[PDB]
């Protein structure tokens, strides 16, 4: 519902803005690509973004330690979770070796949770996500989607 | 109505940019810009010119018709009578 602690999840039911989104993390070898994809009315595209430049922005200045927690115990949660069961734990090894070799840290990711901060994830953020080129891709019917000079004068904040 | 979103109805459309910063802000301006600016400099010139004759023309061809008839009053009747 719309007593949901999420921003977006308190809204996006709120209003419908969109019908559903997730946000994905894949990491190259080199690379890594962080954003979202989302579903929303025709009419409702606009609100959705300026709604979602929101979150992003606000956390590289104002965000606090307090909602931090309720991240961090989730993905120790989640990490947690995914490790039972035999061809998880077997699927784990072979990228991982392809990845950091034999390396499966389990204790230290938990240890590695510990390291994360305030500064930490506001200095991490600051780097890649205020004043950047991001990319856009769409899927008809997009039309109201803004131009891009928009989304790029929307990237940085004005301090609003 | 709305303005950006019922105008048309269009489908498989396809449309490609890149960010300002990734391109050049004079990309042969010069160079290649000025053959373009000759091009169809000359659509409009065929067009354009023809009257701006006429009145320059007419201009001095009356200025000139103007003086005499004018500048001279001993002209046709000189001062012999």
């Amino acid at each position: 519902g719309a007593h949901l602690s999420s921003p977006l999840a308190s809204i996006a039911a709120t209003n419908k803005l969109c019908q559903s989104f997730q946000t994905f993390n894949i990491c190259y070898a080199d690379t890594g690509l962080l954003g979202a994809h989302f579903v929303c009315d025709h009419m409702s595209i606009d609100d959705m973004m300026f709604v979602l430049q929101g979150q992003w922005m606000r956390l590289c200045t104002s965000a606090t330690e307090s909602e931090v927690l309720r991240g961090k115990n989730l993905l120790r949660n989640a990490l947690v979770s995914h490790l039972d069961g035999t061809t998880p734990v077997c699927e784990d090894i072979g990228r991982s070796l392809l990845t950091y070799g034999r390396r499966i840290p389990l204790a230290e990711w938990e240890s590695r949770i510990a390291e994360v901060d305030a500064r930490v994830v506001r200095e991490v953020c600051s780097k890649y996500f205020y004043d950047q080129c991001p990319a856009v891709a769409g899927f008809g019917p997009i039309e109201q989607l803004p131009d891009y000079n928009r989304i790029r004068s929307g990237m940085f904040w004005l301090r609003f | 109505g709305r303005q950006f979103g019922h105008l048309t109805r269009v489908r498989h459309v396809i449309t490609y940019s890149l960010s300002p910063f990734e391109q050049r802000a004079f990309p042969h301006y010069f160079s290649k810009g000025i053959p373009n600016v000759l091009r169809r400099t000359r659509a409009c010139i065929l067009r354009v010119a023809p009257p701006f004759v006429a009145f320059y023309l007419v201009y001095t061809w009356g200025t000139q018709e103007f003086e005499k008839s004018k500048r001279k009053n001993p002209a046709a009747y000189e001062n012999d009578r």
